């Protein structure tokens, strides 16, 4: 009975974990921030309409410039826009048309991409020949690339649908570390501001806190009822949001090691598919399947505004690194830039 | 390994015709807006013509307008300058210069080797100093003042610094008076404001000697400076 | 004091030739008030029915605008919008005192070539609404027929021939009627009518009416008819020229479409014929009526010391056209 | 605009033109999602008609693209919405596994799940009933009644196969929006691809006559 | 069987964490959100003179 006793020990130890994280939960975050004055109503006007794609755009990532963004659609091409003038600076034809993710390097030299082809292909923008060229094809995943995030021009963490996150080395093209704790397709991914440890949300309805250097699940955050399709760190780095198919966002704290509050509403029943905090982290952006975005007061859980501009469900959503604009991107093949 | 090779130079009789061919090989030629700039036998550089990517836009210098015809064959990777009724003021070495224009691009980055052709309102860039001797290891400061303010409304201040070493083709150093060109050492630093610009070189070595040209890119006559020459 | 069909006015252009004291009265003297009221009620009836059918079509299109904005079909929405605007322009006559503001000046004379901008602009605005709505709807119908022809040419393949002709369609169909109406306004042929209760082109000089109406309508008949015959012939030939035994359902839908196109083509032809017949009857009767009326009034002058059916048939032709454009969406 | 912003806008317009041309060129190829039960006769139909696997073949001036996706072991509900707006869904069912473990009921589950999905509410299904020649003789030895106990018919091929066809064509709940084109995969030269071509031209004609607002 | 052992060792390495009370981890979130309220161009919409969109 060395299996049954071990499973029973696992259950008792999970009960201990729940008892511990219950013992240090005295005041609900909502109750502490009851006296904070609200942010009123936040009215955002679509400034730009980046209109080039001919299919459902699946991902989008701002450059650290806060001016260049890259959007990847399923027409088989990802475009690099100049957001300030709505100009296209590059149009990169992909080998595989099926794309679920897209990342822009923090330096701005490289752009990663991946989808149902299981390969995270990295493109070299700043070349001597003036044409965007495929640098590497990071193969080794057995699922499908659900998210990619650049650490440096050398390292990249990838989130596949084979229940494993992997840290790559672009030059060698081999996996450095394989993070394997999930029991469901890992749908989203978010780097800490310092890139010392990241967090991944899986179809297991549980987010996990990984360490990039060790490769060990530090903490596991449960609470969601369905697949979690979006993760984003709080700008502090000691909290992250989690969008699920429950149509609820939850803000977990890393130090408290539990959820603080939930961003639910009665007439919201469509599964959220993208989250992002503002620069200060006060208002939490949230991209629903209602074909509109929402703006939650991330300290009070009361809704502040609605970015309703899209004819189809918003896939991608990103706040600029200077917190100047958000860029929603939906299946109507348009991605607006609100402000 | 990008290479621009000009061919079609030689001695021509005045009022004749000639065609120069710049055969590009080693980059996406179809994506690059290509220029022609000439240099009189002992004078500074001078812009001649420009044809954009897809041949959808052309300009000419007022001196060579009507007489010269620029054209490119993108499939064959060749740039032409069909020049007619050659005057005694066209005896100059002609460079074909690639330039790509998008947000954060470095136009005029690579220059052709140059072909020798011999025959039998706009902005003015003033390089006050025309000669300054210098010993290696020191710090040198080259100045260039414009007539019109090159600081555009969008924030970009379009001024380019080129260096032409003896018996060479000029190479891009700094584009928009701040940004260092790719493969240039961090000794060269661009500074200044509208209608006042300065290229400072810290720890000068025996490779920086030559002529430093000051080009504006605000509007489309492209006017170079007279050129500051470094000696020892 | 002057004769019965002349009202005492002082406006310089208003008076009749060699009679400065009075021009022409408000109501068309050739018709009796009984015919006026009967025609007004008839126009109200068919104008309202046309408006209703066109608004129903507009409502059906706008209710699902996202998935129902496929371009070869939305031309029907545009034709129906044009005809709805036309019907509104027609019913704008029906309002207390608006008919006197629309058919006559502030002096009392009926409006004769009245782009003036002196006293009132209502005649011009209603004329432009009616005429532009009609001509835009008609040219839109011809563009629709062309779109159908070119679409059926590429039936059973993924090659879309209308990938980059939506802009060109819009430009042409919104340009031609605008050029025509502004040309008519520049020539200043806009006359008024009491029984019609609107302003229209070339009442006095039927040359300009004949030109600006029957030339576009004749032209669109020829072009529409040609493209429609080519479309039906294509749909007929597809059954044989398809190399892959098209199913009984596909054949059934092609045959039902050919039937609809055939009957609709014959309906458009019928309406153009009715128009032309009515216009020519009026062109012929006017030459006799201008004399017979003056003789009938000279009778009373010396004692002191038309057919309403053809009007109704012509307005029926236009409103029936509007309803036959509306009936396309009945699924 | 300045001298460089104008050239940047020109580049933007030129790559936008190339993007549009690539879009209109790639949008004229008919796309077909290739599904099927685990280890069904997918290999036979993918080899006869010529991560994710894409096979591009042409037949009578019509360029087909079949996306054999069944090689992917993950949550099918998490990437299936990528394949909405596909022309047809080629669904092959191994007719010979009516008894093996059952597997026929599992293929029925998959068919029922994908035919009545949110995304494929209008995309017609081309159902292939392959491995006909084995099923021909297999029923004479093993009765079909073990798979369908509510089947009171002759134990012969022409009735049993027609019963399986009727049981599959029953599972669709919207018989007005979407059609189901069934074929019994034959070893004849080009009859399989011919049937695919026929079904695809049929759905294309219906889509075009819907686009004309005439149907 | 060894997979269950791995899960037990994971939960053991996950159970020995130094938690802080929500009363403190909430105060920190609130203090951070408050301290950077002026550097949030979405909270307080900057004038069109400095808004690059
Ligand atoms: C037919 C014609 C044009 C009508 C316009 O189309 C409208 C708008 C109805 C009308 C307008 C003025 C009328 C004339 C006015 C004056 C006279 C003089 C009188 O002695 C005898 C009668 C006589 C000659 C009338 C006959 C009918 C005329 C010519
Ligand atoms: C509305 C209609 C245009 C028809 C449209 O082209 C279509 C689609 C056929 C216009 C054109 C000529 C006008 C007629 C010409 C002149 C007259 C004489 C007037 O005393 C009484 C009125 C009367 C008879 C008009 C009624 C309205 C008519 C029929």
């Amino acid at each position: 009975s060395e299996l049954d006793q071990l499973r029973q020990e696992a259950e008792q130890l999970k009960n201990q974990i729940r008892d511990a994280r219950k013992a240090c939960a005295d005041a609900t975050l909502s109750q502490i921030t009851n006296n904070i004055d609200p942010v009123g109503r936040i009215q955002m006007r679509t400034r730009r309409t980046l209109r080039g794609h001919l299919a459902k755009i699946y991902a989008m990532h701002w450059g650290t410039d806060s001016r260049l963004l890259v959007s990847a659609s399923q027409d088989g091409k990802l475009i690099i826009w100049d957001s300030y003038t709505t100009n296209k600076v590059h149009a990169i034809p992909l080998r595989s048309s099926w794309v679920m993710t897209c990342a822009y390097a923090p330096s701005g030299n490289y752009v990663a991409c991946g989808g149902l082809d299981n390969i995270c292909s990295i493109y070299n923008l700043k070349t001597r020949e003036g044409n965007v060229r495929v640098s590497r094809e990071l193969a080794g995943h057995t699922g499908y690339l659900s998210c990619c995030r650049f650490l440096d021009d050398n390292q990249i963490v990838t989130s596949s649908g084979d229940t494993t996150c992997a840290l790559w080395d672009i030059e060698t093209g081999q996996q450095t570390t394989t993070f394997t704790g999930h029991t469901g397709d890992v749908m989203s991914l978010s780097l800490a501001p310092d890139t010392r440890l990241f967090v991944s949300g899986a179809c297991d309805a549980s987010a996990k806190l990984w360490d990039v250097r060790e490769g060990m699940c530090r903490q596991t955050f449960t609470g969601h009822e369905s697949d979690i399709n979006a993760i984003c760190f709080f700008p502090n780095g000691n909290a992250f949001a989690t969008g699920s198919d429950d149509a609820t966002c939850r803000l977990f704290d890393l130090r408290a090691d539990q959820e603080l509050m939930t961003y639910s509403h009665d007439n919201i029943i469509c599964g959220i598919t993208s989250v992002s905090f503002s620069k200060s982290g006060r208002l939490l952006l949230a991209g629903y399947d209602d074909f509109n975005c929402n703006v939650w007061d991330a300290l009070k859980a009361d809704r502040a505004g609605v970015l309703a501009g899209h004819d189809n469900r918003v896939s991608c959503l990103g706040v600029t690194d200077d917190g100047m604009a958000v860029a929603t991107g939906s299946w109507d093949s348009f991605l607006k830039i609100w402000n | 390994d990008v290479q621009l090779v000009e061919s079609g130079g030689g001695l021509v009789q005045p009022g004749g015709s000639r065609k120069l061919s710049c055969s590009a090989s080693g980059f996406a030629f179809s994506s690059f807006g290509m220029h022609w700039v000439r240099q009189a036998p002992e004078k500074g550089l001078e812009w001649v013509a420009y044809i954009s990517s897809g041949s959808g836009t052309i300009y000419y210098a007022d001196t060579v307008k009507g007489r010269f015809t620029i054209s490119r064959d993108d499939p064959k990777n060749t740039l032409f300058l069909q020049m007619t009724s050659l005057r005694s003021e066209d005896t100059a070495m002609y460079y074909c210069v690639r330039s790509i224009y998008y947000y954060g691009s470095s136009p005029f980055d690579f220059w052709g080797q140059g072909t020798t052709l011999t025959v039998s309102s706009d902005i003015v860039m003033t390089q006050a100093t025309s000669s300054v001797p210098v010993t290696p290891g020191e710090s040198v400061s080259i100045s260039c003042r414009s007539s019109k303010s090159l600081l555009h409304s969008n924030g970009n201040t379009y001024l380019y610094w080129f260096l032409q070493r003896p018996g060479q083709s000029p190479q891009l150093l700094i584009y928009r008076m701040s940004n260092l060109a790719s493969g240039v050492p961090d000794r060269f630093s661009g500074s200044g404001s509208g209608t006042a610009f300065t290229l400072t070189i810290s720890r000068l070595e025996a490779e920086d000697v030559g002529v430093y040209y000051c080009m504006q890119h605000l509007e489309y006559p492209l006017t170079f400076g007279a050129g500051t020459k470094l000696e020892l | 004091q002057c004769e019965v069909p002349l009202v005492r006015t002082d406006n310089p252009k208003s008076w009749y030739e060699d009679v400065e004291g009075c021009g022409i009265q408000c109501q068309n003297p050739l018709f009796t008030e009984a015919e006026h009221q009967d025609m007004h009620s008839y126009i109200a009836a068919f104008g309202a029915v046309t408006g209703l059918c066109t608004l129903f079509t507009l409502a059906t299109f706008v209710a699902d605008w996202r998935n129902s904005n496929r371009y070869p079909a939305v031309i029907l929405f545009y034709v129906n919008a044009c005809f709805f605007v036309g019907s509104i322009g027609w019913l704008a006559q029906f309002m207390d005192g608006a008919r006197r503001e629309i058919v006559c000046r502030a002096d009392g004379t009926m409006r004769l070539g009245e782009p003036t901008s002196n006293e009132t602009l209502s005649c011009v605005i209603i004329f432009v609404i009616v005429y532009y709505a009609l001509m835009a709807g008609v040219v839109w119908f011809v563009v629709l027929t062309y779109a159908w022809h070119t679409s059926f040419k590429a039936l059973g393949t993924t090659y879309q021939p209308l990938s980059g002709k939506t802009s060109y369609f819009h430009l042409l169909t919104w340009s031609l009627p605008f050029v025509l109406t502004v040309a008519i306004l520049a020539v200043a042929q806009v006359d008024g009518d009491s029984v019609s209760g609107i302003c229209f082109v070339g009442y006095k000089n039927y040359r300009y009416r004949a030109g600006f109406v029957l030339a576009p309508i004749g032209l669109v008949l020829i072009v529409g008819g040609y493209f429609l015959i080519r479309g039906v012939m294509t749909l007929f030939s597809i059954k044989s020229n398809h190399p892959g035994l098209l199913s009984e359902k596909a054949a059934s839908k092609i045959n039902e479409t050919m039937l609809r196109l055939g009957i609709f083509g014959f309906l458009a032809f019928g309406f153009v014929l009715i128009t032309f017949s009515c216009h020519f009857y009026d062109f012929f009767n006017q030459a006799e009526w201008e004399r017979s009326f003056r003789d009938y009034v000279l009778c009373q002058a010396n004692v002191t010391i038309p057919s309403l059916l053809v009007e109704k048939i012509n307005l029926f032709a236009m409103f029936g056209t509007g309803i036959a454009m509306s009936t396309w969406v009945w699924t | 605009l300045s001298a460089e912003d104008k050239a940047a806008v020109e580049r933007s317009k030129m790559i936008d033109r190339n993007l549009r041309e690539d879009g209109e060129k790639a949008a004229r190829e008919v796309k077909l999602l290739l599904l099927g039960a685990g280890e069904s006769g997918k290999s036979t139909i993918v080899k006869q008609m010529k991560g994710i696997v894409e096979t591009h073949f042409t037949f009578k001036d019509l360029h087909f693209k079949m996306f054999d996706v069944g090689g992917q072991r993950s949550e099918r509900k998490k990437w299936i919405h990528c394949f909405e707006g596909v022309t047809a869904i080629i669904f092959c069912v191994a007719l010979s596994d009516y008894d093996l473990v059952n597997r026929m009921h599992e293929s029925m589950k998959l068919f029922d799940s994908i035919c009545n999905n949110k995304w494929f509410t209008d995309t017609s299904i081309i159902l292939f009933l392959n491995k006909k020649d084995l099923f021909e003789e297999k029923i004479k030895k093993s009765p079909l009644t073990i798979c369908y106990p509510e089947y009171a018919g002759s134990n012969t091929y022409e009735e049993a196969a027609a019963y399986i066809q009727c049981q599959f064509e029953d599972l669709n709940k919207r018989k007005d929006t979407k059609e189901i084109y069934t074929h019994f995969t034959c070893a004849t030269d080009t009859k399989n691809v011919q049937f695919v071509f026929d079904a695809v031209t049929d759905v294309i004609i219906k889509n075009n006559l819907k686009d004309c607002g005439l149907f | 069987i060894a997979q269950a052992r791995k899960l037990v060792e994971q939960l053991k390495m996950e159970a020995n964490i130094d938690r802080i009370k929500v009363s403190k981890a909430a105060a920190d979130l609130m203090a951070y959100c408050e301290a950077h309220a002026k550097e949030d161009p979405l909270l307080t919409p900057v004038p069109a003179s400095e808004n690059p969109f």
